[PDB]
RNA sequence: GGGAUUGAAAAUCCC
RNA sequence: UUCA
RNA sequence: GAGGAAGAAGCCCUUCGGGGUGUAAACUCCUGAACCCGGGACGAAACCCCCGACGAGGGGACUGACGGUACCGGGGUAAUAGCGCCGGCCAACUCCGUGCCAGCAGCCGCGGUAAUACGGAGGGCGCGAGCGUUACCCGGAUUCACUGGGCGUAAAGGGCGUGUAGGCGGCCUGGGGCGUCCCAUGUGAAAGACCACGGCUCAACCGUGGGGGAGCGUGGGAUACGCUCAGGCUAGACGG
RNA sequence: GCUAGUUGGUGGGGUAAUGGCCCACCAAGGCGACGACGGGUAGCCGGUCUGAGAGGAUGGCCGGCCACAGGGGCACUGAG
C-alpha cells in the first residue's frame, strides 16, 4: 500500500489465540470428574484412549486425557488439568497430571517416571 | 589443494509403468580457501556417481572471491529464482553467520567472517545459486577505480 | 559439582586423548592407548557421517571436558568472552587459562586439573601471599601462586614439585621451583597454546 | 504528468544503459544538471551537455560502461551497476551528517541535497551538513 | 525544613552511604535535592569518606540541617573549620 | 516562554471571542512522510478586533474561561477566505457520512 | 470370546 | 469396504 | 584426589571365538566438607560532659539486634545424585515383552509378531542440586513487510463512471524561512544499562569515577530540496 | 453524530489563586472523520524482557508521579 495509504490506515497488529482456555492463563487447574470413559481416535489409529469428562474451576467443562498404562479415576476424582493436546483424539485439549489428587501415579514405570508421577523405588 | 563440501543430495523419482523409476542429485561446493570457489549440481542413477559428477562440475564452475582479510569488500543482496541472500561485511572475530548452505561455500571460498541471511525461499538448490551469484557480483576500489577512472 | 566419574572414557567419546588423570594418560594406559574407540556397547562400529551439529557439538566438549567445568561455568564465560574486546576465540581460552585451579595445574603443583582442583577447595595453595579456595578465582597477571607456607611439607606437594625441578613450563608462567612460587606473566595467546580444538566450531555452537 | 523529474531522470538514464545507448536525453532543469555534475566528476558518466530537442531544453547524458567481456554474452559490466530514488513525494527522507549512509562501503555514494548544494556523501559530511537523501549510485 | 542526611546504599550487611541534601519529609531512600558527599562505614577502602565541602557550605547557609551523625562526617571533613 | 501559535480565525460568532485554526506540520513517527495536523483555539479578542479570514498569532495566556487560554497578540496578514473557506468546506462534507449521503 | 478367510482388519461363514 |  | 587387569563378580549382548558396563569397583597411598576445641569481629562516634566562648578546636564517657555469627588458629572423618532424552528435526542402539492391543506423540507420525518410535533392561547422549512439565512474553515470523511483502492463474483490482475532501505537482527568478540542515546552550532525578577501577578469599551482590545520544526549550546561522507569497514561461492540460 | 452550564459575554459568589468552579442576567454558540459521542480494557513513568536493528511485549521488586482506605456523600480543624 501506499505509504499515504499506511499513514491512513497503519498496519494491524496480530493477535494471538490461546488453545487452552483453562482461564487465566494458569499453568494448572482443577476439577471434578463427571465421567470417565474410554474414545476411539480418528484414522490412522485404533485404541481405547482413556478420557474424562471434567469440570474445572475455572467454571469449564472439558474433556481431558488420563495419561499413563492404567488408572484408578471414577465419577467423583478430584484431579489437576494441564493442557496438552492429543492429536488422535479432536477435542482433547488437555491432559490430566498423574501423582497430584486421586489420580495414582502409575505403578511399576521405570524411566519416564517425573512425568506419570511415580515415585522413585529402592534397589536391594 | 582443493576442498569438497556436500552442500545436500536428494533422491528424486520419476514414473513408469511398474512403478517409480529414481535417481540422485548433489550439490557439491570446493574451494581452496583462498578466494576461490565453485558450485556443482550433479544428478546420476546413483549417489557417489551423483557426488563426483557434482564435484566434476563444480571444478568447471569456479569464482574469484575478492577476500579482504576474512571478509567481503561490501555488503550485497542477489535474488536468484525466489530465494534471496544477504551477504554483509563482518570484522574478525565474528566468523561466519550463515545457514549450512551460504556457510559451506563462504568457508571454502576462504572467508573467516561475513554476516549473512537467507530471505524469501530457502530452497538450497536455489540460495546456493543465489551465494556464488553475489560472490561473483563483488567488486573491489580498485576495480570500481579501473571501471569509473576511463 | 564437577563431573566426578570414569574420564578416560571421555577422552574415549571424543577420539582424541583428554588429561584427566596425568601421569596415567601418558603412560601406555590412557585406554586412548590401545582402545581408542568411543565407549559403550556400540564402540565398535563404524560412526555414521556426522551431523554439522554433531561436530560443533563434540568439539564444545573437547574444550569443556579438558578444563573439567560444567556447562553453567563454561557458558557464562564464553558470554563474558564475547562481550569483551578482541577475537572471542581466543580471549575465550585466555580466560579459561586464568582460573585459579587450571593455573595449579600449568604449574606443576598438581598432576591433573581434577587434583589441581582438590589442592585449592583445600587451601593447600597462595595468591599474592593470602590462601585462596576458589578454583574458578581468576588469576590476573603478576600474581604470585604459591603453595600453602604450612603445605610445602606435605608428601604430595614434593614429588609433584620435585619431578618439576628441571622441565620448562608455559611461556606466560613463571615457575620457582624453590619457594614453591609461580608467576601468571601474561595472558597466553592462542599460539601460546596446543589444544587439540578448532575454538572456532564452538564459537559456532553457541552461535546457533 | 512527471510526478518526480528527478526520478524519471534516474531512470531514463538506468533504462538506457541498459540496453547500452551511446547518449541519452532528459528534460533538462537546473537542479537535475547538479545531479550531473556530480555523476560526472565522480565518474559514472562520460559527461553530460545541453542541447534543445525540438526547441525546449534537454540534457544529453553520455553514458559510459565497461569493456567487452569473454565467454558467451560479451555485453560489458555496468559503471552505473545501481542508481535508486530514496526521497520521494509523499515520503521525503531526510538526514542528519550524523545519518548520512555508506554506500557499498565507499564504492558507492549517495547524493544529498543541502542547504550547501547538492553534494555526495563525503562532501556532506566534510563540510559537516545533512539534508534530503536524493538518492544512492554504485 | 530540608536536611543533610545519610541515605542507604550498598547491600546486606554492606552499609554505603550516600550524604544528602533533600526535604525531612523524603523517604529515607527517596529524590534528593542534591549528592554532596558519600560514607562507607566500614572504611573498607581509603577513600571511604569525601563531602563536597563547598556545596556543604552552601546548603547550610541556606538552611539545610544536618543530621547528627552527619554533622559529625561534614565536622571531619572540616567543612566547620574556621581557623 | 509563553508559546505563540499563528492560525486562521473561522469564526467571530462569540462575544470577545474568535476561533483560531492553526497547522502544524511534521514527519510521521513511522512512515517519515511530512503529515499535517490542525487545532482549533478558542482566543481572547477584547475589543472584537480580528474578524474571518485574519491570520494572528496566538499566545499563552492567564486563563480566561473554561476551554479559552489564549489571547491574540496581533495581526499578521487581513482578509483570505481561501483558508476559511478550505475548513468551512471540510467540516461541510460531515453533513453527509452517517445514516444518508449527500452530493459531492 | 474361537476357528475359517486376511498382511491384519471390517464383511462373510462355521461353533 | 479400512489401514499398509 | 593419584595409582590401580589385556580387564573380578553380576548384568547386557553374541556369528558364542568374543564384545560392553570398565580403571569403573575392590584395594594401596594422599588431602580432609562435616564435626570437636580455642580466639573472636567491622558495622560506633556522635548526641551528652569538661576545657575553650553553649563557636572553631581536643579531651572524655555510654552504646551491637544481627552474634559467640563472620573471619582466624588447632584437631579432624572419604563423606548425597539425581532428572530428561536416544525415528527425523535433534547429541545418543541393541535384546526381550507386546501384536491397530496396551500405549506414544511438539510437528511429521509410530503399534495390526521378528517396533532403533509403545513397556522393561543393558548400553548411550545432555544437564547436574537439579532435571523435566504446563502457562505466558519476544525471537525465528520480511507470517501486518517503516527498515522489509504482496494482488493475471496461489489470498487479493472496487462492475463502470463522475467527482467532494484529502494525497501528489512542469520550466525560470525573487522575497520569507514553516519542513529540512548546522553551531551553541538549558533541560534530560537517582537507580538500572555500558566502560574503567575498586570492597566482601571469587562471583552473585555492592561502591566510586567516566561517557551518554535522542526528545523537547532557547539563541544564532544556511536556503539546495519541500512549503508559502510575487512575477514570468510554454513542453502538461484545456480551448480555436 | 455529540452538547445546553452546553460555548462565550457582563456582574457577582468562592478560593492562596486563574476559571461556567458556582450563581443571576444576555448572547447562540462549542465539538467531530486529523475520529467528537459511545462501548471495551487499563493506574502512567524511570525501566524490564526480547530483537541485528526498526520494532514487539511489559510495568513484580527498587525510585518518581497519581488514585484509593467496606460503598456513597460532606464539611470541620489546620501552613497543609
Ligand atoms: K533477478
Ligand atoms: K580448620
Ligand atoms: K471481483
Ligand atoms: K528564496
Ligand atoms: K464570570
Ligand atoms: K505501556
Ligand atoms: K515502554
Ligand atoms: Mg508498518
Ligand atoms: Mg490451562
Ligand atoms: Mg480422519
Ligand atoms: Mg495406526
Ligand atoms: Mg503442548
Ligand atoms: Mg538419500
Ligand atoms: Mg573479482
Ligand atoms: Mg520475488
Ligand atoms: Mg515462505
Ligand atoms: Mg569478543
Ligand atoms: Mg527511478
Ligand atoms: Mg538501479
Ligand atoms: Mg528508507
Ligand atoms: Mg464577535
Ligand atoms: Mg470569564
Ligand atoms: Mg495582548
Ligand atoms: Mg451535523
Ligand atoms: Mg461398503
Ligand atoms: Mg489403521
Ligand atoms: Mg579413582
Ligand atoms: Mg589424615
Ligand atoms: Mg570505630
Ligand atoms: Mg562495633
Ligand atoms: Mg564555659
Ligand atoms: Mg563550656
Ligand atoms: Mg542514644
Ligand atoms: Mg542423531
Ligand atoms: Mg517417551
Ligand atoms: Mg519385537
Ligand atoms: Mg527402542
Ligand atoms: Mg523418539
Ligand atoms: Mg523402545
Ligand atoms: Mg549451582
Ligand atoms: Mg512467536
Ligand atoms: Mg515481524
Ligand atoms: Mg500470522
Ligand atoms: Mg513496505
Ligand atoms: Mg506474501
Ligand atoms: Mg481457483
Ligand atoms: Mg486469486
Ligand atoms: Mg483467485
Ligand atoms: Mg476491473
Ligand atoms: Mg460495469
Ligand atoms: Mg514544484
Ligand atoms: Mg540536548
Ligand atoms: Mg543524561
Ligand atoms: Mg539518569
Ligand atoms: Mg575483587
Ligand atoms: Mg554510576
Ligand atoms: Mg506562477
Ligand atoms: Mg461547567
Ligand atoms: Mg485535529
Ligand atoms: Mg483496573
Ligand atoms: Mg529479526
Ligand atoms: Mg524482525
Ligand atoms: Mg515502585
Ligand atoms: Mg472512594
Ligand atoms: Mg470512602
Ligand atoms: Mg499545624
Ligand atoms: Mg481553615
Ligand atoms: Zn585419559
Amino acid at each position: 500500500p501506499t505509504i499515504n495509504q499506511l499513514v491512513r490506515k497503519g498496519r494491524e497488529k496480530v493477535r494471538k489465540k490461546s488453545k487452552v482456555p483453562a482461564l487465566k492463563g494458569a499453568p494448572f487447574r482443577r476439577g471434578v470428574c463427571t465421567v470417565v470413559r474410554t474414545v476411539t481416535p480418528k484414522k490412522p489409529n485404533s485404541a481405547l484412549r482413556k478420557v474424562a469428562k471434567v469440570r474445572l474451576t475455572s467454571g469449564y467443562e472439558v474433556t481431558a486425557y488420563i495419561p499413563g498404562e492404567g488408572h484408578n479415576l471414577q465419577e467423583h476424582s478430584v484431579v489437576l488439568i494441564r493442557g496438552g493436546r492429543v492429536k488422535d483424539l479432536p477435542g482433547v485439549r488437555y491432559h490430566i497430571v498423574r501423582g497430584v489428587y486421586d489420580a495414582a501415579g502409575v505403578k511399576d514405570r521405570k524411566k519416564s517416571r517425573s512425568k506419570y508421577g511415580t515415585k522413585k523405588p529402592k534397589e536391594a | 589443494d582443493f576442498e569438497e563440501k556436500m552442500i545436500l543430495i536428494r533422491r528424486t523419482a520419476r514414473m513408469q509403468a511398474g512403478g517409480r523409476r529414481f535417481r540422485f542429485g548433489a550439490l557439491v561446493v570446493v574451494g581452496d580457501r583462498q578466494g576461490r570457489v565453485g558450485l556443482g549440481f550433479g544428478k546420476a542413477p546413483e549417489v557417489p556417481l551423483a557426488v563426483q559428477k557434482a564435484g566434476y562440475y563444480a571444478r568447471r564452475n569456479m569464482v574469484e572471491v575478492p577476500l579482504q582479510n576474512g571478509t567481503i569488500p561490501h555488503e550485497i543482496e542477489v535474488e536468484f529464482g525466489a530465494s534471496k541472500i544477504v551477504l554483509k561485511p563482518a570484522a574478525p572475530g565474528t566468523g561466519v553467520i550463515a545457514g549450512a548452505v551460504p556457510r559451506a561455500i563462504l568457508e571454502l571460498a576462504g572467508v573467516t567472517d561475513i554476516l549473512t541471511k537467507e530471505l524469501g525461499s530457502r530452497n538450497p538448490i536455489n540460495i546456493a545459486y543465489a551465494t556464488m551469484e553475489a560472490l561473483r557480483q563483488l567488486r573491489t576500489k580498485a576495480d570500481v577505480e579501473r571501471l569509473r577512472k576511463g | 559439582g564437577r563431573y566426578i566419574g570414569p574420564v578416560c572414557r571421555l577422552c574415549r567419546r571424543e577420539g582424541v586423548k583428554l588429561y584427566l588423570k596425568g601421569e596415567r594418560c601418558y603412560s601406555p594406559k590412557c585406554a586412548m592407548e590401545r582402545r581408542p574407540y568411543p565407549p559403550g556397547q556400540h564402540g565398535q562400529k563404524r560412526a555414521r557421517r556426522p551431523s554439522d551439529y554433531a561436530v560443533r557439538l563434540r568439539e564444545k566438549q573437547k574444550l569443556r571436558r579438558i578444563y573439567g567445568i560444567s556447562e553453567r561455568q563454561f557458558r557464562n564465560l564464553f558470554e563474558e568472552a564475547s562481550k569483551k574486546k578482541g577475537v572471542t576465540g581466543s580471549v575465550f581460552l585466555g580466560l579459561l587459562e586464568s582460573r585459579l585451579d587450571n593455573v595449579v595445574y600449568r604449574l606443576g603443583f598438581a598432576v591433573s586439573r581434577r587434583q589441581a582442583r582438590q589442592l585449592v577447595r583445600h587451601g593447600h595453595i597462595t595468591v599474592n601471599g593470602r590462601r585462596v579456595d576458589l578454583p574458578s578465582y581468576r588469576v590476573r597477571p603478576g600474581d604470585e601462586i604459591a603453595v600453602a607456607e604450612k603445605s610445602r611439607n606435605l608428601e604430595l606437594i614434593r614429588q609433584n614439585l620435585e619431578a618439576m625441578k628441571g622441565r620448562k613450563v608455559g611461556p606466560w608462567l613463571s615457575l620457582d621451583v624453590e619457594g614453591m612460587k609461580g608467576k601468571f606473566l601474561r595472558l597466553p595467546d592462542r599460539e601460546d597454546l596446543a589444544l587439540p580444538v578448532n575454538e572456532q566450531l564452538v564459537i559456532e555452537f553457541y552461535s546457533r | 504528468m512527471l510526478t518526480d523529474p528527478i526520478a524519471d531522470m534516474l531512470t531514463r538514464i538506468r533504462n538506457a544503459t541498459r540496453v547500452y545507448k551511446e547518449s541519452t536525453d532528459v528534460p533538462a532543469s537546473r537542479f537535475k544538471e547538479e545531479i550531473l555534475r556530480i555523476l560526472a566528476r565522480e565518474g559514472f558518466i562520460k559527461g553530460y551537455e545541453r542541447v534543445d530537442v525540438d526547441g525546449k531544453p534537454y540534457l544529453r547524458v553520455y553514458l559510459k560502461y565497461g569493456p567487452r567481456r569473454q565467454g558467451p554474452d560479451p555485453r560489458p559490466e555496468q559503471v552505473i551497476h545501481h542508481i535508486r530514488r530514496i526521497s520521494k513525494p509523499g515520503r521525503r527522507v531526510y538526514v542528519g551528517v550524523k545519518e548520512i549512509p555508506r554506500v557499498r562501503r565507499g564504492l558507492g555514494i549517495a547524493i544529498l541535497s543541502t542547504s550547501k548544494g547538492v553534494l555526495t556523501d563525503r562532501e556532506a559530511r566534510k563540510l559537516g551538513v545533512g539534508g534530503e537523501l536524493i538518492c544512492e549510485v554504485w | 525544613m530540608v536536611k543533610i542526611r545519610l541515605a542507604r546504599f550498598g547491600s546486606k550487611h554492606n552499609p554505603h552511604y550516600r550524604i544528602v541534601v533533600t526535604d525531612a519529609r523524603r523517604k529515607r531512600d527517596g529524590k534528593y535535592i542534591e549528592k554532596i558527599g558519600y560514607y562507607d562505614p566500614r572504611k573498607t577502602t581509603p577513600d571511604w569518606l569525601k563531602v563536597d565541602v563547598e556545596r556543604a557550605r552552601y546548603w547550610l547557609s541556606v538552611g539545610a540541617q544536618p543530621t547528627d551523625t552527619a554533622r559529625r562526617l561534614l565536622r571531619q571533613a572540616g567543612v566547620f573549620r574556621q581557623e | 516562554p509563553k508559546k505563540v501559535l499563528t492560525g486562521v480565525v473561522v469564526s467571530d460568532k462569540m462575544q470577545k471571542t474568535v476561533t483560531v485554526l492553526v497547522e502544524r506540520q511534521f514527519p510521521h513517527p513511522l512512515y517519515g512522510k511530512v503529515i499535517k495536523r490542525s487545532k482549533k483555539y478558542l482566543a481572547h479578542d477584547p475589543e472584537e478586533k480580528y474578524k474571518l479570514g485574519d491570520v494572528v498569532e496566538i499566545i499563552e495566556s492567564r486563563p480566561i474561561s473554561k476551554r479559552k487560554r489564549f489571547r491574540v497578540l496581533r495581526l499578521v496578514e487581513s482578509g483570505r477566505m481561501d483558508l476559511v473557506e478550505k475548513y468551512l468546506i471540510r467540516r461541510q462534507n460531515y453533513q453527509s457520512l452517517s445514516k444518508r449521503g449527500g452530493k459531492a
